[PDB]
């Protein structure tokens, strides 16, 4: 009994993960070439993706490389309320 | 007279970029619309001025 | 062959792919390449975009207003935006200048008419009137 | 799809409403006596919902439908593919 | 005792057959709104461009349209009517053209609206209208137009 | 018929009513409606409202001179203030350009003649040149 439901959009970023050595990229040189590695996914080189910091250019390099797996890392908070009757 | 003694110029009208912050009202510090600066432009238009 | 490239031919259908909506790739000259598109709704009007992969959660495409003119469209090269491809990996690309030596041991200049490969990778190139397959060597690429 | 999830209760209480008008509870008197009604559903008067208060005092009047409020609100991520 | 009805200049609304007649190389004519109107063709020859010319009249032996290169934009054509020039002309500059709503007063005394369905001239170059409904040719100081 | 509507002809019989000091209400073309009257007193001259619902203890008109023009009055539609009636609710206005078609099947324009109705609210149009009736659904509101 879902009286009323909402949606949050926390967090929105991109997240590179390595397709064959499973891990996520977290540190790049100044040639932008993969330094660091963690399998941890709250340690990662996080590009922001909202609404404002899409098209970005840091990232070039990184992204054309076939290695990599870009993945949407969304975080989100829905609220919902409940009638149970008495 | 102005086709005459003018120069040939390309004019880009100027808007706001949507880029801005909307809480502090500046602008993102680089954006394919605008580097930086809070407004961004139009394609030009060849004009003799 | 390679299906790297289908060019348009006809400005006509060009103008019919566009009253259909699909986007199309305009190629220029020492220039940055341009994608066009027609503008939905009720009104209709040209629109171009400079930003040229595809669309993504992480990449969208810009689109503005523009005179296009049709001189571009007739004389430029266009394709399908979305059965285009970036690049084709040979030495020479076609429509250039070349140069190559004919049966007789004679010097001669000439444009790439057609270019080739195998299936192992090697490519072979023909030349403007050549019937004859050249190696990527026996070709030079001539100086502008 | 979902790779972390977690589920939290953040309230639970009970609501009043009328029987005839429908309108919920807003303000009430020195006895808890209705004086104002609303049509919202989180604004209207509410009590937690357990059962010691509910036998520390339905009393005010004989528009005997309550209605047991409960908020959930969760965390969740997701990792979509391209 | 009169002269056959008279074709009225079709415009021109899609621009695919714009673009066809075009690329077959048959002139047209731009209605501009700001600048008037002006000429446009497809260039002769292997060096295809497009080319403008304000020598605005059917070419004759004493008078031959001159033709500059000119960066003709789509958007111009589907903003701005069209039409060929082999029949955009002067010779009926019609007050009321076909297909227009006009007002009519009828025998009754009663105004009413209907659309032109059928024009055609006579020895004196009048413009005899005819309207749905009704047989009877009406004529130019009888009817009225009603706009907006 | 309906009550909803009592045009003035004469210009003659507007006069005389605002020599009588009752107020008027004057329709505009895509425009806001304006209340007409004749000021009291020694000094006699028209004055115009811009507010049209009727005075109360929570609203009042505002009076303004204008050197209002006649040929409003003899063009425009007039009605008297306290017996105009703010709506009748049919889909087409009177004197609206309408579309139907004709008893052999001939698609005909037209302006409509009268608004009419039943007791049980059904409504009924007539059309210039048509003396039967026309259901709603048989007309069609001809875009301008
Ligand atoms: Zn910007």
């Amino acid at each position: 009994s879902i009286e009323k439901k909402e949606e949050v959009i926390a967090h929105n970023e991109v997240v590179f993960r390595s397709l064959t050595q499973g891990l996520y990229v977290k540190e790049v040189d100044i040639y932008s070439d993969v330094v660091s590695y963690t399998k941890d996914v709250d340690e990662a080189l996080a590009m922001p993706n909202t609404i404002n910091f899409k098209n970005s250019r840091k990232y070039k390099k990184l992204i054309m490389n076939l290695d990599l797996e870009p993945l949407n890392k969304i975080q989100k908070v829905i609220y919902e309320t409940h009638l149970e009757g008495l | 007279f102005i086709n005459d003694r003018g120069i040939k110029v390309l004019w880009e009208e100027a808007y706001f970029c949507p880029c801005l912050n909307p809480d502090t009202g500046h602008p993102r510090v680089d954006c394919p619309r605008c580097h930086g600066k809070g407004i961004a432009y139009l394609p030009p238009k060849e004009t003799i001025m | 062959p390679i299906q790297d490239a289908k060019p348009i031919d006809d400005i006509v259908d060009i103008m019919t792919y566009l009253k259909n909506g699909k986007v199309l790739r305009v190629k220029q000259d020492n220039q940055g390449d341009i994608l066009v598109r027609m503008s939905p709704g009720k009104h209709k009007f040209t629109e171009v975009s400079r930003d040229l992969d595809k669309e993504s959660f992480y990449y969208k495409r810009h689109w503005v207003l523009y005179n296009v003119s049709v001189n571009s469209l007739i004389t430029f090269d266009v394709y399908l935006d979305e059965e285009y491809s970036e690049t084709t990996k040979v030495k020479y690309p076609k429509d250039t200048i070349v140069e190559y030596t004919r049966e007789d041991q004679e010097k001669d200049v000439a444009m790439i008419k057609e270019i080739l490969t195998d299936n192992n990778g090697n490519y072979f190139y023909a030349l403007i009137g050549e019937t004859m397959l050249f190696d990527e060597n026996k070709l030079n690429k001539v100086k502008d």
